[PDB]
């Protein structure tokens, strides 16, 4: 059921957690979020406080240009913010992509 | 059993997992 | 990892899929969504079109009064809407609860 | 192993699953 439950989260919230892992720094998630404009990023949780890291090296120049025009500039660099701001962070990305 | 169309049939965001191949934590 | 990935979806999107099941009608999900105001409901998928069914019989009178004052009235009855409106439906519930 | 605080430590929405005990599909 885990695979269809993730499908629901994708249709309901336009977000997909590809996988998780825990390194020395903390617990990390590979995440994509969409609307067709899509953004890929990692969220780290260190113990809590949240680290956001955009995954942009693979994206094409046309792709980067579209995202940059509409998304807030800080979304294209690493960012640290409190856990209590995580849902707003999700909504800001969602509102910017759509 | 016969094939049945999935309820969520559109191409998902599962394809994008490959984007994280060579990336490490910041 | 499935349990911590669901925890992330909860913190990121303020929603939790308790479980799924497939009956004769279709594929169903028990879902709670929150901000502290919380709403419990089932989403059915019939093949697609979406059926929303509020789960209110257990809630107390004080709880129902708070939700009713702020949430749209149609969220307290069964509702059917196209799959392409599911993310807006999520966002409307999210915006109304917060 | 020693106890370690979970990253997501707040009471989740897992407790609410019981709300669907006697409900059937509409």
């Amino acid at each position: 059921n885990s695979e269809v439950i993730k499908d629901l989260y994708e249709y309901l919230c336009n977000v997909r957690v590809h996988k998780s892992y825990e390194d020395d720094s903390g617990l990390w998630f590979d995440i994509s979020q969409g609307t067709y404009s899509i953004m890929d990023y990692k969220l780290g949780f260190v113990k809590t406080e949240v680290i956001y890291a955009p995954v942009l090296k693979q994206r094409s120049t046309e792709e980067l240009y579209s995202l940059q025009s509409k998304l807030p500039e800080y979304l294209f660099e690493t960012l640290s913010f409190p856990l209590s701001s995580l849902n707003q962070f999700y909504n800001k990305i969602a509102k910017s992509l759509n | 059993a016969e094939f049945t169309s999935p309820y969520f049939g559109r191409p998902s965001l599962k394809t994008r997992a490959k984007q994280f191949e060579g990336v490490s934590s910041p």
